[PDB]
């Protein structure tokens, strides 16, 4: 998210186990950095390996 | 500590009681509120 020219990431990680879909659970989660980068943002693509 | 002082921490200005709090705040977590919604604690900008 990016709200006044700054951008907003919140991380979680945890070990689950899963076969597909999503589990149905609670979680809490946190932020990771802060980058006031200040740009408009359109798009967006998730990089694969 | 533990004396009624006028404090600014961080621009925030304001006078009460400094006490070392129980609470464990998240390392980016720092203003703490009670029901009030008025400060209830704070984080020391220069050591932490
Ligand atoms: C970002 O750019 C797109 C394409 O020009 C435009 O449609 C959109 O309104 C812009 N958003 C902001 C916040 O400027």
């Amino acid at each position: 998210k990016n709200i006044d020219g700054y951008f907003k990431i919140y991380s979680k990680h945890t070990p689950i186990n899963l076969v597909r879909d999503l589990p149905q659970g609670f979680s809490a989660l946190e932020p990771l950095v802060d980058l006031p980068i200040g740009i408009n943002i359109t798009r967006f693509q998730t990089l694969l390996a | 500590k533990n004396k009624c002082v006028n404090f600014n921490f961080n621009g925030l200005t304001g006078t009460g009681v400094l006490t070392e709090s129980n609470k464990k705040f998240l390392p980016f977590q720092q203003f703490g509120r009670d029901i009030a919604d008025t400060t209830d604690a704070v984080r020391d900008p220069q050591t932490l």
